[PDB]
RNA sequence: ACACCAUGG
RNA sequence: AACGAGACUCUGGCAUGCUAACUAGUUACGCGACCCCCGAGCGGUCGGCGUCCCCCAACUUCUUAGAGGGACAAGUGGCGUUCAGCCACCCGAGAUUGAGCAAUAACAGGUCUGUGAUGCCCUUAGAUGUCGGGGCUGCACGCGCGCUACACUGACUGGCUCAGCGUGUGCCUACCCUACGCCGGCAGGCGCGGGUAACCCGUUGAACCCCAUUCGUGAUGGGGAUCGGGGAUUGCAAUUAUUCCCCAUGAACGAGGAAUUCCCAGUAAGUGCGGGUCAUAAGCUUGCGUUGAUUAAGUCCCUGCCCUUUGUACACACCGCCCG
RNA sequence: AGCAGAGUGGCGCAGCGGAAGCGUGCUGGGCCCAUAACCCAGAGGUCGAUGGAUCGAAACCAUCCUCUGCUACCA
């Protein structure tokens, strides 16, 4: 329940997610170590290589 | 709404409170001087006004809308 | 700075020195802003204290200029009651003839039956407006019997 | 002010709070067995089933009991939850809430008579005098309340500590208004048939003597509901002290119509 | 991993 | 092979290249003149302001409007069966302005009250073909499109400073747009001129906006309904107030329930101005400028549309059919 | 006559002293091409009457009245 932030940075945008469309799957490494990748849902205008945070970063992405 | 029953002109303990405050406030204008004690609005205008005549606050900015002073350029 | 009585009783009515004068004496009916100010110039008297820094020798002469206006050259084209219909004077009616000169003049269309008294007598619309669709003060009528 | 001796709400507890309105999100709150801070019951938190219109299970106005899922001591956070209220927890919400209410308003000639010019006097009153009267049975299972119930009843603990003025005649008076009448309920079930004359004035002589061992003036119901049944019920003092009187009733008033002829049932 | 969704001068 | 799409026409953006202009201007000085030293200086010479006056001065930058030019996914890098094409970027006035026009087939859609378009039926002198008066506006109530507000990112009072699209003397039909002088608080009146118009109103001194005063959270100096009394104009006639002006009265309304409309860039919204109807007159509509955002670069969830496969007891076509 | 329960919106009712709502009915809106269902708002209160306590009640106490169930059933 105790985890700190994570920084994580865009490397691919995939599609777009969501009933109305409204947020997209993106894959993120980590700014740690670059050997990480991971499937998130972003709600915003997002472009590749902007830096999103994550309140939690052990979750993954399904779809919806 | 509610009931902002204010003073229409000072009485001796507001009127020497309102120049026991000079030199405490950094920010001066007449919201805030209508905030802290219970004046009319109209006149804290007229009570900077005075204040600024005899020196006691500097004033930075006059504008129709806004007006600001501050505390003899200083800390 | 005098904090002195403010708290004024002009003739059956009740004005409040908190206020300017200018829209403190508009409080007396017949009293606009347009006439309150007239009638401040015309008594020399200033223009920015509140209604409780003038003494008992300004008011007295404020509601003489008030009540006598043609006396201190206050036009004509300018009263609230011109060629009064009945006795042809021209007068600015103030505090409570206001209300007698109005009924006075509504029961003078009834008593004529004209239609604007007949208007007065239904209570509807005196000019020429639309009733169909404004004025609405009833209740609710049902359709399903 | 302050209805409770905890400032704020914690985790897990029935606060019964006011529905002041509803944004996109949640039903904003003013809890008032507490201070009236700002709380939020979220639109999820709300119901298990699903939910046909809002505007019925809550409306702007209504106070209502709902229980603490989160609270934040640091910057005035309170999350409220109503899939998380039960019943029997339904029963004693407000109770609590009224047994508190009462304590409020007992604490009100105080700041109706002393320094109203704040209110932080009746918030020093409160943290002074209600603070400590409940902490002697609140496990037991007594609030505040409990300390006026005996004060009017047995006045010991009010003169325990300190007494003020012009306090004491406003709840002597007025908690013996609601809270002190016995509930009185023990109709003794009197049923003979007798076959003599004199058989009113047999029992007469027991007729005086309900209560035994007291003085013969004493008050006493005289009652008859029916002529088989005849009904006996006397000095009324608390109801156990009343079954410790009524207890050989039955049986001391029926020793004497046994005794001339005719046998009863006992 | 599927709430309700009837009828027609 | 044909139609529709596209192509096409009008429009907005660019040309210091062409054509050429006292019914448009610029600059120059010929000037001449006013004014102030505001600069060196003296104040003059040099300058500074001018919608003050002239040029048979030189020119077309601004204005006008004609002819041509110019943008093509043409250049460069990626993605493409290396095809059709898509994304990004350099250069550029611009790399996706806005409208007009629009198919086969159809609807018992609207219009006989636009018509000297029209079939049949009715009436036709006690007319269903003309004058006077009333109505189309009447008010317990239900609904639609809208105007003004709920104030301090404001109201009031002064000062300052910027548009564009238009219209303008009428034949029957009798009326147009106004300058400037005087008179009146105001609406308005009298007197003399210009314009059939890039010529006169007009350099269209527009509003919001900008700069200073008074107000002070109070249904208040917010709001302007309702109503009393008076003064003008149009007209043959104003009462059931035509419109306009002045003093007075000073209602609801403190951001709106369930629902629901419109919108992607000079766009939404705020703001004023013209045309239409108009003897009189816009809260309407049709065009024009002025200030000028937040949010998107998507999807098929909701409402619908297009194409393919599939199912049907429907064809008056699911608002169908049909069982007890 | 007696016991017990109840007396609150047209009707069924909730309401452990800081004091008027729920469910149904009624009227008008919404949704739909339209009707039912469903959503919203409005209207309608001597809290049975009379006194008393209480700082204060619809609520507590006392008297009376009116309904309902059950025995009593009574010259
Ligand atoms: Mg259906
Ligand atoms: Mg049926
Ligand atoms: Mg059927
Ligand atoms: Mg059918
Ligand atoms: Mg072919
Ligand atoms: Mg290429
Ligand atoms: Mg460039
Ligand atoms: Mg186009
Ligand atoms: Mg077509
Ligand atoms: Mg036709
Ligand atoms: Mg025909
Ligand atoms: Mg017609
Ligand atoms: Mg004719
Ligand atoms: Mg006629
Ligand atoms: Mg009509
Ligand atoms: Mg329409
Ligand atoms: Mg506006
Ligand atoms: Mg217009
Ligand atoms: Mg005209
Ligand atoms: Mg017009
Ligand atoms: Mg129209
Ligand atoms: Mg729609
Ligand atoms: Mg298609
Ligand atoms: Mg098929
Ligand atoms: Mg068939
Ligand atoms: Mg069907
Ligand atoms: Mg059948």
């Amino acid at each position: 329940r105790v985890q700190p932030i994570k920084l994580a940075r865009v490397t691919k945008v995939l599609g777009r997610t969501g009933s109305q469309g409204q947020c997209t799957q993106v894959r993120v490494e980590f700014m740690d170590d670059t050997s990480r990748s991971i499937i998130r849902n972003v709600k915003g205008p997002v472009r590749e290589g902007d830096v999103l945070t994550l309140l939690e970063s052990e979750r993954e992405a399904r779809r919806l | 709404r509610d009931k902002l029953n204010n003073l229409v002109l000072f009485d001796k303990a507001t009127y020497d409170k309102l120049c026991k405050e000079v030199p405490n406030y950094k920010l001066i204008t007449p919201a805030v001087v209508s905030e802290r004690l219970k004046i009319r609005g109209s006149l804290a205008r007229a009570a900077l006004q005075e204040l600024l005549s005899k020196g006691l606050i500097k004033l930075v900015s006059k504008h129709r809308a806004q007006v600001i002073y501050t505390r003899n350029t200083k800390g | 700075p005098e904090k002195f009585q403010h708290i004024l009783r002009v003739l059956n009515t009740n004005i409040d020195g908190r206020r300017k004068i200018a829209f403190a004496i508009t409080a007396i009916k017949g009293v606009g802003r347009r006439y309150a100010h007239v009638v401040l110039r015309k008594a020399d008297i200033d223009l920015t204290k509140r209604a409780g820094e003038l003494t008992e020798d300004e008011v007295e002469r404020v509601i003489t200029i008030m009540q006598n206006p043609r006396q201190y050259k206050i036009p004509d084209w300018f009263l609230n009651r011109q060629k009064d219909v009945k006795d042809g004077k021209y007068s600015q009616v103030l505090a409570n003839g206001l209300d007698n000169k109005l009924r006075e003049d509504l029961e003078r269309l009834k008593k004529i039956r004209a239609h604007r008294g007949l208007r007065h007598f239904w209570g509807l619309r005196v000019r020429g407006q639309h009733t169909k669709t404004t004025g609405r003060r009833g209740r609710t009528v049902g359709v399903s019997k | 002010c302050r209805f409770y001796q905890h400032k704020f709400p914690e985790v897990e507890d029935v606060v019964m709070v006011n529905v002041r309105s509803i944004a996109e999100m949640g039903a904003y709150v003013s809890l008032l067995e507490y201070n009236n801070i700002e709380g939020m019951i979220l639109l999820s938190e709300l119901s298990r089933r699903r939910i046909r219109s809002i505007n019925k299970l809550i409306r702007i106005g209504r106070n209502e009991c709902v229980v603490v899922i989160r609270v934040d001591k640091e910057k005035g956070y309170i999350d409220l939850s109503k899939r998380r209220v039960s019943p029997e927890e339904a029963i004693k919400c407000e109770d609590k809430f009224t047994k508190s209410k009462t304590v409020y308003s007992i604490l009100r000639h105080v700041a109706e008579v002393l320094e109203y010019t704040k209110d932080e006097q009746l918030e020093s009153l409160f943290q002074r005098t209600a603070w400590v009267f409940d902490d002697k049975y609140k496990r037991p299972g007594y609030g505040a309340y409990d300390a006026f119930k005996h004060a009017v009843s047995d006045p010991s603990i009010l003169d325990s500590l300190d007494l003020n003025e012009d306090e004491r005649e406003v709840l002597i008076n007025n908690i013996n208004r609601r809270l002190t009448p016995q509930a009185v309920k023990i109709r003794a079930d009197i049923e003979v048939a007798c076959y003599g004359y004199e058989g009113i004035d047999a029992v007469k002589e027991a007729l005086r003597a309900g209560l035994n061992c007291s003085t013969e003036t004493m008050p006493i119901k005289i009652n008859l509901i029916a002529p088989p049944r005849y009904v006996m019920t006397t000095t009324t003092l608390e109801r156990t002290e009343g079954l410790s009187v009524l207890n050989q009733a039955m049986a001391v008033i029926k020793e004497k119509i046994e005794e001339k002829r005719g046998v009863f049932n006992v």
